[PDB]
């Protein structure tokens, strides 16, 4: 279920979420987001999937 | 935040100073001049101090912890200071 | 503590009544006040308990030329109380002196009324500005009880006249008012009757008897400042708890409302703090700041989503305030009011000093100097010439608006650091 | 973003309400708007989301001479909307004075939902081309909506009339609408009479009740070019990034459609495309060359075959389509609908911009020249003779089309290179 959303949301929701780049802030993304470039992203990842999916993979 | 000895060490003093300012302002009901402007003066610049030490101390992280700090930065009085 | 409520003129006599009648259907009672066996609450603030529980109001009934008292008199809400309290122009002068020559008696049912209540926390008058026979005779014993008691509070619900214009004296004797609002009282809340003019044309479609209707609004909007006091909470139970915040300083000191629905015949918590931002769901009409705000919200909330609210409500900026010191919003929960048809479910209330009101002060201001200018418009009255012969209490009136405007004008100003 | 619906006219209101009917019976849903249990989906584009999940629509209902629209009064989905927007010759002139009269609170009806909608996208109207009632009226609001907001799109489907020639004012009317339709509005879809009587005739052998099938045709074509958004897709959820590859200039802006089975009582990729490359298959009536294409497919498709497909697209040269420059077919998929029984598995529609259509509109064309030689066509009804005394109008629309078909006929060449 984790791997899904993953794979779905990104690679939609995320055409919202850039459309207000074209018109930056680091906190003003986390509201977009629980509600020359280079974005930082993180969210909450649990244990037990945190150790069968590498960390190097989400770089990627 | 009984466990945490910063930011109890830092409201110690918050509660004490209003102890002195609210015994002290109720003597004279027209202007304080039995040394009241400096003690005023020396209450409110460690106010300052010691409130954005706290600040500094609480930026555990609840979403009613984190959000109480906007409240007070919606005037950026204490996002500069 | 306890809170004491007074009423005397027409539209304040009129507003009290309703008042009581919107307390009584609210609450599980009679109409001679026996309780009913079908409903708890405590109304022991604005109504004396008795032994067969008959909540008797705690409400002053003073007349003058009464027609409408007259229907108040004749009621099956006069079971409800009878204190034994009732003691019979259109000018301030007028009621000024008709108050001044019956001072004692009244001071006696206010004593009276003062040792029917074991402690005391604020006087509530109903009253309207320049409303003729009111006009004067408030201001009176506003003075009266200023003199008489430091110890307390008072409160007032009083609107600005509007008749968009017979009566060109109105100027002065509102200005008057509201010169020992200013000095003699601690904190105001005003209501235009233009504002509820809109929100009754838009609610609805009349336009004769809009009186009425406006005594229902003043009567839920009265109902909602008060339910955390009759209705149990547990924060601000005392009026000067919830009034302290709003107010740093005394001469601005002047509170705007407003409420939610327009028509009340999910919402979630953004839905109605946004609607609340909006000057049309407030019945009040360079860029103004608030001071301070106070929100209060009743119904069918979800605790989690008004953390998120205020986040987002600070992402946006959609208000616009900035004093010159970290004084922001307030928001408060209280009861969804049971023994009634809970539709309409989240509705909120809204309470804040803005310097906006200033402006609509200043428009009086412009008419009433103007009518200075020309002197001609106390049409010669004998009470005004008695009580003034010189009429300088209108230009010491005219000084202190000057320094209340100024005051609101620096007080819109990030430079407010002094003069606070 | 979110889109809100129009509609009026007879042809107009009837097609909404299939359009409704259609959504109702698609989704899991109750004729009052209750969400079924057994049943995820996004409805909130059309439809405004309620606390018990009723999806209220975006439809401001207009009528006048009302006499289907009692009939959608009485319904069992007249509890599905409710939002209190209802208010009342076959002239365009007389439907153009009739709308500039209530423009103020057809407006405010306007503004009311705009307020019900946090942001927008763009605006539907259902309207039909020469109605009578619909006409003119349909070109006025066009003209307010272009005037009011020209940060939306304008989404209009509307069919071509032709009843094989009472009314003889009909190319007028029809000229002025489109006249207003060319240089008022971004994106125009059209249809005719003529192509889905042939349609109906083959798949069926009605021929008086053939307004109730095109109904059906309609709400299937309507719930087809929706389905990306209605069904959570993941690319062209905009209205305007649909729109944006088809036109590439503001007159030019008409697209035609086409629906793979004729009759719906493997396919494969090949199959279906190659249907959809018929004119018998689309439902609009020197060589012409399409502009650009576009697909969307929706049904049980294997992705490996779709790749042969367009290589050997490309082989055959089926389509013959060369503007000047690279502008070829766009092919999409979306979901196969759940919650209704998948038979007729694949099914495709097809969006295009051709240049062929101009010949119609040149038919008309020829129509209403000829009954402009004569001027005796008008028959001086009072409205036309009020709203222009000169009759300049008329020629003025004239002079448009002309530059419109000139316009189609250079873009038919391939030195289109200069004035696109």
């Amino acid at each position: 279920e984790y791997l899904q959303a993953m794979r779905n949301f990104f690679l939609d929701t995320m055409y919202d979420f850039y459309t207000s780049i074209f018109d930056q802030n680091v906190s003003f993304l986390n509201v977009q987001l629980q509600e020359l470039d280079g974005l930082t992203l993180s969210y909450k990842v649990p244990w037990p999937v945190d150790i069968v999916i590498s960390l190097e993979c989400q770089k990627i | 935040f009984i466990l945490l000895k910063p930011v109890f060490h830092c409201l110690n003093e918050i509660l004490d100073l209003c102890h002195s300012f609210c015994s002290l302002v109720s003597q004279n009901l027209g202007p304080l001049d039995e040394r009241g402007a400096a003690q005023l003066s020396i209450l409110v610049k460690g106010f300052s101090r010691q409130s954005s030490l706290l600040f500094k101390i609480l930026s555990h992280q609840i979403n009613s912890d984190l959000a109480q700090l906007l409240l007070r930065l919606d005037y950026n009085k204490y996002y500069t200071q | 503590r306890e809170i004491i409520t007074l009423q005397l003129g027409q539209c304040g006599n009129q507003i009290g009544f309703e008042f009581w009648k919107q307390l009584c259907a609210e609450h599980g009672i009679s109409p001679e006040g026996i309780v009913e066996e079908f409903a708890t609450d405590r109304k022991d603030v604005f109504f004396y308990q008795a032994d067969d529980e008959h909540y008797i109001p705690r409400a002053v009934l003073l007349d003058l030329e009464p027609r409408v008292i007259h229907s108040i008199l004749n009621s099956p809400y006069a079971k409800l109380y009878n204190p034994e309290n009732i003691y019979l122009g259109n000018n301030w002068a007028s009621g000024f002196s008709q108050g001044e020559k019956i001072h004692e008696d009244i001071f006696d049912i206010i004593d009276r009324e003062a040792d029917g209540s074991d402690s005391l926390e604020g006087f509530v008058l109903c009253h309207s500005i320049a409303g003729g026979t009111g006009s004067g005779l408030g201001s009176y014993l506003l003075e009266r009880l200023n003199d008489r008691y430091p110890k307390k509070l008072v409160q007032t619900y009083s609107v600005f006249p509007n008749q968009d214009e017979d009566v060109v004296v109105q100027p002065y004797n509102s200005l008057l008012t509201l010169k020992r609002l200013t000095q003699n009282a601690d904190c105001v809340v005003v209501l235009d009757n233009t504002a509820l003019n809109r929100i009754a044309t838009d609610r609805l479609h009349i336009q004769n008897p809009s009186f009425s209707q406006i005594n229902q609004l003043v009567s839920t909007i009265m109902s909602a400042s008060t339910t955390t006091l009759r209705y149990p909470g547990y924060m601000n139970n005392d009026l000067i708890g919830l009034i302290a915040s709003l107010i740093p300083t005394p001469r601005l000191h002047f509170l705007m409302t407003g409420y939610t629905p327009l028509t009340t015949d999910k919402t979630t918590v953004l839905d109605v703090m946004r609607r609340l931002l909006q000057p049309k769901n407030v019945m009040v009409s360079t860029n103004h700041c608030y001071i301070a705000i106070l929100n209060i919200i009743q119904g069918e909330v979800d605790p989690t989503q008004v953390h998120k609210s205020l986040q987002r409500i600070r992402e946006r900026k959609l208000a616009n305030f900035i004093p010159w010191g970290p004084a922001s919003i307030q928001v408060a929960l209280s009861r969804k009011s049971p023994y009634l048809p809970s539709a309409h479910r989240v509705s909120g209330l809204m309470m804040a000093n803005h310097t906006s009101i200033s402006s609509l002060f200043e428009r009086t201001c412009r008419q009433y100097d103007k009518l200075r200018k020309r002197e001609a418009f106390l049409e010669q009255f004998r009470k005004e010439d008695m009580f003034k012969d010189n009429f300088d209490e209108m230009d010491t009136s005219r000084e202190i608006v000057q320094q209340l405007i100024d005051e609101y004008h620096a007080a819109t100003r990030p430079d407010y650091i002094s003069w606070g």
